[PDB]
Parts: structure tokens; C-alpha cells; sequence
């Protein structure tokens, strides 16, 4: 552990802007990884809706598809609200 | 005596030259009808052999596309 600690110091000084780019760039490797909002960034592109909902045909057997955008079934976003 | 320690019997070549006969026979015709094959294979398409690959359809895309006329 001495040695590291030896060699951590010595590039700390006369190569500061070395030792920055690999701090930065590790961390920007390490973070996203561990991270709970990489979770929330994908379920707010989920979210987006880019294209027309299309929408079925109602056979009856089909109570989690709503009738109307105003029925309770279906996708929320209160949490989107929420955050 | 020459005959009885040296050699063996006529019927002994005789029958082996029929079993050899019969095999190449069958190999000609074999031959002949493998050619036949190859090239009715070949001409139609509609065998084992000679498959050339189509585009696999498992990779078509069945959903709606933002257009209703696909
Ligand atoms: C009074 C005598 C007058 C006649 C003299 C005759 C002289 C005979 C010598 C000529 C030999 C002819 C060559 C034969 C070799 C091929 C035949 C072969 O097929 O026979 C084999 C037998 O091999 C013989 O033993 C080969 C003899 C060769 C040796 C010659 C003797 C003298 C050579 C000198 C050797 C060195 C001398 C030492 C010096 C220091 C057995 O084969 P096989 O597939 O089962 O036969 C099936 C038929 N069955 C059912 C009857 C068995
Ligand atoms: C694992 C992450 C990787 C991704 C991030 C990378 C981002 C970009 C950085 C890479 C760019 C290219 C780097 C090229 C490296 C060359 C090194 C070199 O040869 O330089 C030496 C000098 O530098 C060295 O001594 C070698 C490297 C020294 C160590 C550098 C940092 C090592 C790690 C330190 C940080 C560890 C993590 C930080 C945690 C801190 C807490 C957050 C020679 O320099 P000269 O121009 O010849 O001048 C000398 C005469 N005056």
C-alpha cells in the first residue's frame, strides 16, 4: 500500500493534469453503474411518445387496456410528476 | 501334387469373378443414375441439393410503422 501511496503522490505533483483526466475519466466509467436514476433516465425515454398509439381491437378480453385515455388502466405518470 | 498344395479349384474363381462382377455393376449403375440425379437436381431446384439461401423471413417486422399504408 506504501507504493501506490508513494506513486499517487509523486504524479499528484509535476503531472496534476494527468492524474485529473484519469480520476475523471474513471469516474464517469465507475458512477453510471451505480447509479438508481440510469434506471428513471430510460423509463422517462420510455415515456416519450414519438409515434401514434395505435390502438386495438376490443375482443372483451381486455380489462387492462383502457376504453378511454381518462380510465385508470393503463400506464401512469404520476412518479414523471412527481420527480 | 502341385495342384494340391499350390492352387485351389475352378469353382473357387469362378464364383469370386461373379461376386466381383456383380459389385462393379452395381457401381456403374450407381454412377449412372447419380449423374442423372445431379443434373435433374440441379436443373429444377426442387431437392436436397443445390439450395441457394433466401432472405429468412423471421426478420420481417410485423407492427405498426407511424404510417397506416406500412
Ligand atoms: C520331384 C519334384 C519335381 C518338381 C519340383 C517343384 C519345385 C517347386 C519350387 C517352385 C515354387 C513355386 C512358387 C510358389 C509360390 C506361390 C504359391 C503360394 O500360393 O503357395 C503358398 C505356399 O508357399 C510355398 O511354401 C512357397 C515355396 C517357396 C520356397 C522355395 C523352396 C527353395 C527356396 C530356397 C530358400 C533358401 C535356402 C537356404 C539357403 C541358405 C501357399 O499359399 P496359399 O494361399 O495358402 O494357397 C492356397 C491353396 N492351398 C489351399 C492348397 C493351400
Ligand atoms: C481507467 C480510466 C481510463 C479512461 C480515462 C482516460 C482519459 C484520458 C487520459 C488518457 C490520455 C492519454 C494518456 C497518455 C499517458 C502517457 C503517460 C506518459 O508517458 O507521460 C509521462 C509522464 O507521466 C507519467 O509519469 C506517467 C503517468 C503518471 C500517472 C498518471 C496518473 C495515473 C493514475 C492516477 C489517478 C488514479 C485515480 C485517481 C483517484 C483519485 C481520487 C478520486 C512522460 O511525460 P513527458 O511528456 O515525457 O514529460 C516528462 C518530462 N518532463
Amino acid at each position: 500500500a506504501g507504493r501506490i501511496a508513494s506513486f499517487l503522490k509523486n504524479a499528484w505533483a509535476k503531472e496534476p493534469v494527468l492524474v485529473a483526466s484519469f480520476a475523471i475519466g474513471g469516474l464517469a466509467i465507475i458512477l453510471p453503474s451505480l447509479s438508481p436514476y440510469t434506471n428513471y433516465a430510460i423509463r422517462i425515454n420510455r415515456a416519450t411518445p414519438y409515434n401514434y398509439p395505435v390502438p386495438l381491437r376490443d375482443d372483451g378480453n381486455m380489462p387492462d387496456v383502457p376504453s378511454h385515455p381518462q380510465d385508470p388502466q393503463g400506464p401512469s405518470l404520476e412518479w414523471l410528476k412527481n420527480l | 501334387w502341385i495342384a494340391r498344395t499350390f492352387y485351389d479349384g475352378p469353382e473357387k474363381n469362378y464364383e469370386k469373378t461373379m461376386a466381383i462382377l456383380q459389385i462393379e455393376a452395381e457401381k456403374a449403375e450407381l454412377r449412372l443414375k447419380e449423374l442423372e440425379v445431379r443434373r435433374l437436381m440441379r436443373a429444377r431446384g426442387d431437392g436436397p441439393w443445390y439450395q441457394y439461401p433466401t432472405i429468412d423471413k423471421a426478420l420481417i417486422d410485423h407492427s405498426p410503422k407511424t404510417t397506416p399504408d406500412n
